[PDB]
């Protein structure tokens, strides 16, 4: 019955919470209190990428740490060259309202999507030089919030219909649909071993999935508002979530609970983007107060600000070699920090 | 510099030209956004994304509808938001005020004005004059409301329905004047489902929006 | 209805949690093993930097 | 006696605006939006900065003993900067009138780089004026006659009146349109009165009194020390009136 199952579920839900407390023998701050602090970090702007005439909602680095893609409401993606600021490509888009862009590891395809509900995979290299839609991937009911390639044949996308779908590009059809969320899945991050991925939604839940099995292995509930960003730790056994409550939290899988909470009294605005560094020592986080913050992933110590944007930072990214950090705001600018 | 690098430099410069030229065409088109519940006559005014294009007085207008919890952040840079409300279904009128309160008080729409269309006012005249449904059964304050003698621009228009119109509008403008701080203004209008003059009304209101936007640029308002 | 919800809850319950002590040990161990390869942490001479 | 009264006051007022002007000149360089209005103010702060630098040095050189050679370089910088700034107050008001008279055109169909180009023309026009003053009054006609210079003083007074007609007319047309809103009246009247009786009275008193003749008893003790002081009050309050009001 509805109440009979609820009694079984409520006791089970209490069991998981109770069993989760049979493991917290110590806290992250206590175990890591006696280490050398990072100290002040003074990273400066090295390049500014002008060219966008509207708000910027996404960017993504390539796997060579040299080429990056940037989406904007002007209706065009731009594949920049961060070393020399040239504009390698400029792809016009059918729909101006785009929320996500992605760059394939092979460097051959670039994806995008937004309120048009369609995922648009573009081909970078072909005959005649022009860049045209390789395939449009529809089937979703809500707005495409995040896209991440797995290979040149697989893409994983999360939308506002509370579901994430895995696609075969050649077929153009969904292979696995991941249900289990009750809200808009606005972020997802891929494990380095491309076998697991996490997703954060407006239900204040960070769910970990299985790319092959299609099931939801764990469910992390420690936040209090909508999770706007999520990113895997470089080891692949932890992730950081940034909600609107001005708090970043570092979770873990083998412990299956929260280990740290990064928050300060002065910062009251939401958290837009979060990513880690190559060593997993620094947690970068974007905010609505127009500046980035550099946190300590092991001491929860605020350690720096990248303040150069007139409007809110909407995206952030760390190169695959730990060489640079790119920041994009609604003021139509990308600043390559270092 | 090398030989291919200068060829990559020229490729960037040409892309810069198309980027800057395409931006000019964007500056000559005004973007809008349509909002409203079902059976509100949303799609029959000027006559996911379902775009609509029209021009009045040689200014292009671009109108969007979605078919609003958190995707509304994207429409932060629209000229105006077109809220459309049924003025005859007194059952769900309160849910329309609650809908308008959130749009007005939303963080990302602080500097976006709202054009408010009180659609299906032909049914409103028929309902109140028929003598069957009473507004007081849905808003107790109606029985103690007087038609303001300052404004009576309704010609060839019944007196009993006149009191209802200035009460429905009042319940939407008090919200606008509650917490607006003069950053954005609400423009109410009364429309039927046959009026072909609605494209003009957006033009006149979008002219005042830009005029205020220009005044604030010069620290005059 | 809720049977799918309680089917997942049983599956999530039957996993092998470990203590935070070993969780934090690995996270500290990873950073200490890669603190020389993060130029965002340790500034690099401008000769080697690409910006 | 009376010299130390206004000269000391002029220098202090000069330093108040000179450092304030640089703040505006520094604050607008950080910005990357650079709307149409900010470009004129940015060129007004730079133009006003040179004027106070000339006036701070000239007034300070009155306290201690000063030579005569430098006075040949401060003057044709002071004037080149003085007339340029006045033409930007007129330019700013003209664009306020257009921004209200034709709002759709000013935000949609207006050329983007219109502000940048017109600022250069006013800079050029201020430079054509200086060469005409130097050539037609000085070495190029030193021995010819002393009645060629009065033409350069006549054009300069005519130029001054034109900037007043443009400013006053542009501010008035905006007011008529609005009436046909409290900070509007205060800002428009302030930008007109401060121009007419703080920056205008210098130049219209220095140049009319060379084209004409007047008694020297009051030419200096009444309408030169005071005029040069009110001149240093306009060019200091412009950053406050036009930019820093938005900061509070
Ligand atoms: C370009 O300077 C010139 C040019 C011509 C003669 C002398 C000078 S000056 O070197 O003496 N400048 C100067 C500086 C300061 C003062 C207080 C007076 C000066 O004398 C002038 C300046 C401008 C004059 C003008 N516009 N019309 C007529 C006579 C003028 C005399």
């Amino acid at each position: 019955e509805l109440d009979q199952l609820r009694q079984e579920a409520e006791q089970l839900k209490n069991q998981i919470r109770d069993a989760r407390k049979a493991c917290a023998d110590a806290t992250l701050s206590q175990i890591t209190n006696n280490i050398d602090p990072v100290g002040r970090i003074q990273m400066r702007t090295r390049r500014t990428l002008r060219g966008h005439l509207a708000k910027i909602y996404a960017m993504h680095w390539g796997t060579d740490s040299r080429l990056l893609v940037s989406a904007s409401q002007d209706g065009k993606l731009i594949i920049w060259d961060s070393y020399t600021t040239n504009k390698v490509h400029a792809i016009p888009l059918r729909s101006s309202w785009v929320m996500t862009c992605a760059y394939a590891p092979s460097g051959n395809y670039v994806a995008c999507g937004g309120l048009d509900n369609i995922c648009s995979i573009y081909n970078l290299k072909t005959r005649e030089g022009n860049v045209r839609v390789s395939r449009e991937l529809a089937g979703h009911t809500g707005y495409l919030s995040c896209c991440r390639f797995l290979d040149d044949n697989q893409i994983v996308t999360s939308s506002g219909d509370t579901t994430c779908a895995l696609w075969d590009i050649e077929t153009g059809q969904q292979t696995t649909t991941f249900t289990g969320h009750t809200g808009d899945v606005m972020s997802l991050s891929l494990a380095p071993d491309t076998r697991l991925f996490v997703s954060g939604a407006c239900d204040a839940s960070a769910k970990l999935w299985d790319v092959r099995e299609g099931m939801c292995r764990q469910t992390f509930t420690g936040h209090e508002s909508d999770i706007n960003a999520i990113c895997f730790f470089p080891n692949g056994n932890a992730f950081a979530t940034g909600s609107d409550d001005a708090t970043c939290r570092l979770f873990d899988l083998r412990a299956d609970q929260e280990l740290m909470t990064y928050s300060h009294d002065n910062i009251i605005c939401g958290i837009t983007s979060v990513s880690f560094s190559k060593s997993g020592r620094l947690l970068l986080a974007g905010y609505d107060d127009f500046n980035c913050n550099v946190w300590d992933a092991l001491k929860a110590d605020r350690a720096g600000v990248l303040a150069g944007h007139d409007n809110r930072v909407s995206c952030l990214g760390v190169t695959d070699d730990g060489m640079a950090v790119a920041t994009g705001s609604w003021d139509s600018f990308l600043k390559i920090w270092n | 510099v090398s030989a291919e690098d200068k060829a990559a430099a020229e490729r960037s410069k040409m892309i810069d030209k198309n980027l800057r030229e395409d931006g000019e065409k964007a500056r000559r088109t005004l973007r809008l956004l349509l909002l409203g519940a079902d059976n509100s006559g949303k799609s029959t005014i000027v006559k996911g994304i379902f775009e609509t294009k029209f021009q009045v007085d040689k200014v292009n207008f671009h109108m969007f509808d979605v078919g609003r919890r958190k995707w509304i952040q994207c429409f932060n840079d629209v000229t105006a938001i077109i809220f459309v409300v049924d003025s005859s279904d007194y059952n769900r009128l309160q849910e329309a005020l609650n809908d308008f309160k959130s749009i007005w008080n939303n963080r990302w729409l602080r500097t976006i004005s709202v054009i408010l269309f009180l659609n299906k006012q032909d049914l409103l005249a028929e309902k109140v004059l028929a003598g069957k449904s009473k507004i007081e059964d849905y808003f107790p304050e109606f029985a103690r409301y007087t038609t303001p003698e300052d404004a009576t621009p309704e010609p060839g228009e019944d007196p009993r329905v006149t009191r209802a119109k200035y009460f429905i509008r009042k319940e939407f403008v008090d919200i606008s004047t509650a917490s607006g701080d003069g950053r954005h203004i609400c423009y109410p209008h009364f429309t039927c489902a046959v009026d072909t003059e609605n494209a003009r009304r957006i033009f006149n209101d979008c002219k005042d929006i830009i005029l205020q936007m220009n005044l604030r640029e010069y620290n005059l308002v | 209805q809720a049977r799918k919800l309680v089917e997942q809850l049983k599956m999530e319950a039957n996993i092998d949690r470990i203590k935070v002590s070993k969780a934090a040990a690995d996270l500290m161990a990873y950073c200490e093993a890669h603190a020389k390869e993060d130029p965002l942490l340790t500034p690099v001479p401008a000769s080697e930097n690409p910006f | 006696k009376q010299t130390l009264s206004l000269t000391v006051l002029t220098c202090i007022v000069s330093l108040v605006g000179l450092t304030g002007n640089a703040v505006v000149l520094w604050l607008l360089g950080c910005r990357m939006r650079r709307n149409a209005f900010s470009i004129y103010i940015l060129n007004l702060a730079a133009a006003d900065f040179l004027f106070l630098s000339g006036r701070l040095i000239y007034s300070l050189l009155s306290f201690i003993s000063i030579p005569h050679t430098i006075s040949k370089i401060l003057y044709p910088v002071m004037m080149f900067s003085y007339f340029a700034g006045l033409s930007f107050l007129s330019a700013v008001s003209t664009e306020r009138c257009l921004s209200v008279l034709w709002p759709i055109w000013y935000r949609c169909h207006r050329p983007t780089h219109l502000s940048a180009v017109v600022c250069v023309l006013l800079w050029a026009l201020s430079l054509l004026r200086s060469i005409l003053e130097w050539m037609l009054c000085g070495f190029l006609f030193s021995g010819a006659d002393s009645a060629w210079c009065q033409t350069s003083d006549f054009i300069t007074v005519a130029w001054l009146i034109f900037l007043c007609v443009v400013l006053c007319g542009s501010s008035l047309v905006l007011l008529i349109r609005i009436l046909c809103l409290t900070r509007l009246y205060v800002t428009i009247l302030l930008t007109v009165l401060v121009f007419l009786l703080c920056g205008l009275p210098f130049g219209i008193q220095f140049f009319l009194f060379l084209w004409i003749h007047v008694d020297r008893e009051v030419l200096f003790c009444h309408v030169h020390l005071v005029s040069i002081f009110l001149s240093a009050l306009n060019s200091s309050a412009n950053p406050i009136i036009y930019f820093f009001v938005g900061s509070f």
